């Protein structure tokens, strides 16, 4: 028997604190432990320019 | 790096119950199984002893086996009993009768397949398996017989892991059972072949600890099992917390055992001191070292003053300098040089761990490999020879099915173990 | 300037869903076929035409057909979110599956459905003015993909003739497996694909699982991840038709440059900057690092080791901010390496392409955003090891006729097994002979 | 350069002082926690 | 210009933490890999390049790998303060330790992990244009440091060839000891280290404890103090590559000047103005006082007495406000002394270096701030006494095959003990022969 929706939501809320759910989620890259900023053009060095 | 525990017989199950109380306290797990700790350092190695159950909960990696359910019903009724997985309690329907042959051959072969099935299901779930840890008494009936049977099966199935046993040897002064020498001799025969490292504890040394050091007026078995649980939970501490000089069960074995038969060790834990005196003297490494080597603090009847140390290991918990550890171990080796084996250039290994046991500023656990161990086996061998020459109670065991040649083999093997210790005590350069 | 996509069976339709998601998001077409008012202002452009055609009211509809014998996957497309994007006639579904039987797809059941498929492709091809090839997606492990893919390619090859047909094919991986009868279906498929395909790209799920574990940090991948990687590869190969660049590469140039002899048309594929957001911000990603990456076997999408063979031709496609001089310096450095070997009859081993459009980022996706990428398809003798392992599994089962009564009951002669096995044996001998280190002067 | 060295020494001394203050505060914190644990254990045993 | 750092096991990683703390603080790199102050045109600097490379966003990342077989120390690095500095691929960790067995590290466990390390080193060496050596930190007393350090040095020496390899090595102290089996591991390490290292600098913890008690005012030292001293020494030796100076010294000049014969490459190290902040403002610290200081045995970081041997070469590093004339006057005064003796075949016994950057002060540190410092590395026959005591402890233990069954079970036979002991005996005889005065000139 399932105790409805609130119990299920709290049950899933108590789950993610497990280390397995943190470093091994389903079909996803594990979350970062610090903030990252994606540049406007993307990652990597821009190509260096030269005089015409 | 996770350990699987097995608890067998009454003594083993009670000590295990106190052990899982102590370990659950150190990692802040409620008796409901909920994590309630107060530092991330507690959580980050919880996997070493616990498996994860649904919504929050943690379950302890232990198998309970006994031949009559009385003990199992007592542990289930205890304050932490609920944490244990119901399918992990294994019990029969008739007692061991204090008979090794019954425990090994008749009810043993009946139950043994289900215990191996539980151990394998639990073992194959681990991502990388470290050694097994087993608690049992050698003087009993189901403890000795089924413990050594199980030890043999796990050694067949996992020969590349570590095999560890803690064992409460029979006392010389007050026996609870008449046929203790037979059961002890046969069990030591099984252990010296199968085990990698075995720790031996008397009940008389723990009583003398309680009376002299703690000055307890009326000690009870809960205190004895707490003393055992402190060292048992201490040996594994470097597996599960950070430190300045890490150590490991395999690293302990490599540094302590010079030759493969010499793997029986004594245990001690140092900062035992009564509540009245504690206000007058602070903890420090010289004080810990002094208690650590005092024979008053060793939990085996044999006294170090009658032997020599081959090797010893000290694991320190707390924030302390490594210089003090190194210089203390040098000063103790130089000042007491006759009690240290002269061919090994340095007999003491040290290790340092950041996280002390709760409510103590510092602690050390001591493991010692000492040739005084011969005395304990000698007393039993003597009692065995007195009993065996007269066929004193042998018909029970023969009626279960034992051949007498097993008894003569086990006696010869134990006598050879005593001889090997005696030979290494008296070796010389020439 | 145009290409038509044919999606067959379960793997081909599911990979198609990821492909059309990507092509929509890259051009900017909404899921309902419209295009927002700001994409169509100030300039008038045609680049969509390779994959979409517009109606006179300005709705976009895509140039694809979906073929299946079971309804469920096409019914998922019909009831999903992209319901309004596809024309309903294009989504063709039968009554019952080919049940992992090549014979059921080819002889019994596909014979009923094939004429509707040909009528839809004909109606599409008549409404074109620069059709420049067919793209086909299928798996050779299953019954309908093998049998109906072969039958349809045969009919297409007679009706349209010289026009090129490029296949992306998922072959059975060397130790992960999903069904027992995979060797029989793969051998019988490969017999038909030899005559009726111009280039065949080989994929193994075990390699994409390894790549997703090793480069990305995903422990538990599912088919949507693999299909998004495949979609990125297809977008890289077709980008040369759709966007401006320094060195364009027309689909006929691939066939001209990659195939030395008419049977030697099976190619390996790999993709370089598969990377997570945390690694991507720790590293520069210059041209020479990704060029060195594409030659490591950890980058490949097929489970083969190229160190056990010799390369005949490589085609390297660069997209994004790259300048030709670094590509030339990179290729010269690769050429210097001692663990990379070319057959001595192929001195000028490389083809290059350079396109300015960087790879698109999908909202739910797992790849990082990067300024440049390279994709390689290459012809190498190492592929012969994959066939030898298929032949060993076929020989093991066929020595005792382990399952043959199903195939014989659904309409097939026992002789066809031996014919196909001898043809694939001849293909193995072709790869032995073509790869000869040297010939004697006497 | 005499004054420059003087002011550099001053700022270095200030940074050392703040680091030492943080260390001492942490030490006091852990000491009082341990004392509380010991006290509650003693009280429990006496009551028993 | 570039140098690559390899950290192995526990001592090497913990000393690495102090090294990278110091190098960050000296260049000005924040713990998250950033740069304060301005970045516009007008000024432009490059000194970081020896140890860091920058990304296109301007983050800095360091040229190091951290290698361990147990997770705990690298996980401490991963969760610590420098989390954002290192690339996660650089922090490599196995499952289980080498349990103080050289044999377990070399034969059983390191063979699986070694190929990842070589792949990381290859990826580093490809992102260089003037690599001029490897720096390696390890202890020979433990199992993984000995076994994996030897195996990795062998593989590095085959793959990279002529490139120089400089080791900083902690030997087991002559009476302080931590494990019983230290002599066996140190002999077996030294056998491999003899063939595959260009210069080896020797350290003993007992000397750094004595130096920190006598000169610094620390009653109760711990490993963080020793690691900060080691970091200062390595920073002093590598400063010649990174900053402007009067007399520079390239890493090839060390090998040319310090090593007379190819086996005689083990050197002693010492550092002069180890002084506390309260003493430092009561005293001047001129060049001649610190030059006299570096020759006193109270300054050395190895437990050996140089009066029992002969010097072959000395390399003196001066950093800070020093003038060459004062260095010349100091060296001539040292040369005058009667208790300092050089072999008669080495008349020009000294090499000097002078760099303008004064030593850095670390906020939590225990060293005072000083305007000048000198660091010395020197080659002397006295080192033969250090090996003899390890060999004596080996002979005592080996007489009973005291622990050998562990080593034989994990794969090392028994002959290898005797082989290694004979090689170290020959090294002792080499140091006996080189130090023997020439009998006659004819
Ligand atoms: N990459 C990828 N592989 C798939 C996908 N679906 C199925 N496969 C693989 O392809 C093989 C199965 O082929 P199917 O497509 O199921 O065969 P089928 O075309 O449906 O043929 P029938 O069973 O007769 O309908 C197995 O190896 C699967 O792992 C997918 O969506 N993506
Ligand atoms: N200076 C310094 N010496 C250390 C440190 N840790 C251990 N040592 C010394 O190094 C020797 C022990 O070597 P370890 O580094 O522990 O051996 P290991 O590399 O960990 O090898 P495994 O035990 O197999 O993991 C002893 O002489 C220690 O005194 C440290 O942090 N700093
Ligand atoms: N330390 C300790 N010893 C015990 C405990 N219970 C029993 N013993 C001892 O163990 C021996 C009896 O063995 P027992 O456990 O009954 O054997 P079993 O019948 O096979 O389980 C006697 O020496 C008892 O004194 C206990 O809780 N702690
Ligand atoms: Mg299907
Ligand atoms: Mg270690």
């Amino acid at each position: 028997e399932t105790g409805g929706r609130m119990m299920a939501l709290m049950e899933q809320q108590l789950e993610r604190a497990y280390l397995s759910n943190v470093r091994r989620p389903l079909g996803k890259v594990p979350a970062a432990m610090y903030d990252v900023q994606v540049p406007h053009s993307g990652f990597g060095i821009p190509s260096e320019k030269s005089e015409s | 790096r996770e350990i699987v525990c097995v608890q067998a017989g009454q003594c083993g199950n009670q000590i295990g119950s106190k052990f899982w109380e102590v370990i659950s306290d150190e990692h802040g797990v409620d008796p409901t199984g909920t994590y309630q700790g107060d530092s991330d350092l507690q959580l980050e190695r919880i996997n070493v002893y616990f498996d994860e159950a649904t919504g929050g909960r943690y379950v302890p990696r232990s198998v309970l086996i006994d031949l009559e359910p009385g003990t199992m019903d007592s542990v289930r009724a205890g304050p932490y009993g609920q944490i244990f997985r119901p399918d992990n309690f294994i019990f029969g329907q008739s007692g061991a009768g204090n008979n090794w042959a019954k425990g090994h051959y008749t009810e043993g072969a009946e139950l043994i397949d289900s215990v191996l099935d539980v151990c394998c299901k639990e073992a194959e779930s681990c991502d990388c398996l470290q050694g097994f840890q087993i608690c049992h008494s050698l003087g009993g009936g189901t403890g000795s017989g089924m413990g050594t049977l199980l030890i043999s099966k796990l050694r067949e199935q996992y020969p590349d892991r570590i095999m560890m046993t803690f064992s409460i040897i029979p006392s010389p002064k007050v026996s609870d059972t008449v046929v203790e020498p037979y059961n002890t001799t046969l069990s030591v025969h099984q252990l010296v072949e199968n085990s990698d490292e075995s720790m031996c504890i008397d009940n008389e040394a723990l009583y003398d600890i309680c009376f002299r050091t703690l000055k307890l007026t009326t000690p009870t078995f809960g205190d004895l099992n707490h003393l055992v649980s402190a060292v048992v939970s201490g040996v594994t501490c470097c597996l599960r917390f950070p430190g300045q000089l890490n150590s490991d069960l395999r690293k302990l074995a490599v540094n302590l055992v010079p030759f493969p038969r010499l793997h029986f060790f004594m245990m001690g834990f140092a900062p035992l001191t009564s509540r009245g005196s504690q206000q007058y003297r602070g903890l420090s490494v010289p004080e810990l070292t002094q208690q650590m080597f005092d024979a008053k603090n060793m939990m085996q009847a044999a006294d170090p003053r009658h032997g020599r140390y081959l090797t010893a290991s000290a694991l320190f918990r707390g924030r302390m300098s490594t210089k003090e550890v190194d210089e203390q171990m040098l000063n103790v080796q130089n000042k007491n040089s006759s009690y240290f084996i002269e061919w090994i250039p340095n007999n003491i290994k040290s290790s340092v761990c950041d996280i002390p046991p709760k409510g103590l500023k510092m602690a050390v656990t001591f493991i010692g490999n000492n040739t005084c161990i011969q005395e304990m086996f000698r007393r039993v061998g003597e009692q065995f020879t007195l009993m065996f020459r007269r066929k004193a109670f042998l018909h029970w065991y023969t009626g279960e099915g034992m051949d007498e040649m097993e008894f003569t083999e086990a006696e010869s093997n134990m006598n050879d173990l005593v001889s090997e210790y005696q030979q290494y005590q008296d070796a010389t350069i020439e | 300037r145009e290409a038509i996509c044919i999606h067959i069976g379960q793997a081909g339709c599911q990979v198609g869903n990821a492909c059309w998601e990507l092509f929509c998001l890259e051009h900017g077409i909404q899921p309902d076929g419209a295009m927002p008012s700001d994409k169509t202002i100030g300039v008038e452009d045609d680049a969509f035409n390779t994959f979409f055609s517009e109606t006179g009211a300005g709705k976009h509809v895509p140039r694809a057909v979906f073929l299946d014998l079971e309804p469920t996957v096409v019914d998922e497309v019909r009831t999903g979110t992209y319901r309004q994007l596809f024309h309903p006639e294009q989504l063709i579904s039968g009554k019952e599956d080919a049940a992992n039987n090549y014979a059921r797809g080819h002889y019994t059941i596909g014979k009923e459905i094939v004429d509707l498929c040909l009528d839809r492709i004909r109606k599409l091809a008549d409404n074109c003015t620069g059709l420049q090839g067919f793209l086909v997606y299928h798996a050779v492990g299953g019954g309908t993909g093998s049998g109906l893919g072969a039958l349809l390619l045969e009919r297409l090859s007679v009706d349209y003739g010289k026009k090129s047909k490029l296949g992306y094919t998922v072959y059975p991986s060397p130790q992960v497996s999903t069904a027992v009868v995979e060797p029989y279906n793969s051998v019988l498929s490969t017999h038909s694909l030899l005559e009726h395909t111009d280039v065949a790209a080989m994929l193994d799920n075990e390699a994409i699982y390894d790549l997703t574990r090793r480069n990305l940090d995903i422990e538990r991948p599912t088919y949507t991840n693999l299909n998004r990687l495949i979609g990125q590869v297809v977008s890289s190969l077709t980008a040369s038709l759709r966007f401006d660049g320094a060195l364009n590469v027309d689909l006929t140039e691939f066939q001209t440059n990659l195939v030395p002899y008419p049977r030697i048309h099976f190619v390996l594929t790999s993709y370089a900057p598969v990377i997570s957001a945390e690694k991507a911000y720790h590293e520069q990603l210059s041209v020479s690092e990704i060029s060195n990456a594409v030659f490591e076997p950890a980058s490949m999408m097929t489970k083969c080791d190229p160190r056990h063979g010799k390369y005949m031709a490589c085609c390297l496609m660069y997209r994004g901010d790259v300048v030709p001089k670094d590509v030339n310096a990179a290729v010269a450095t690769i050429k210097t390496k001692r663990t990379i070997q070319f057959v001595d009859w192929s001195p000028t081993g490389f083809k290059c392409g350079i396109n300015y459009q960087p790879p698109t980022v999908v909202p739910g996706g797992d790849l990082a955003k990067v300024q440049r990428a390279v994709c390689m398809i290459a012809n190498s003798t190492a592929i012969a090891e994959v066939f030898a392992r298929i032949d060993h599994k076929f020989d093991l089962m066929y020595s005792k006729r382990a399952f043959v009564h199903w195939y014989v009951g659904e309409g097939m002669e026992e002789g066809e097994f031996s014919e196909a096995r001898e043809d694939l044996a001849a293909l193995e001998k072709d790869y032995e002979e073509v790869g000869a280190e040297s010939a004697d002067m006497d | 350069l005499r004054e420059k060295e003087a002011v550099k020494a001053r700022i270095l001394e200030e940074q050392s002082k703040k680091i030492m203050e943080e260390r001492l505060k942490r030490e006091e914190l852990e000491s009082l926690l341990s004392d509380y644990y010991e006290a509650e254990r003693i009280s429990r045993e006496r009551q028993a």
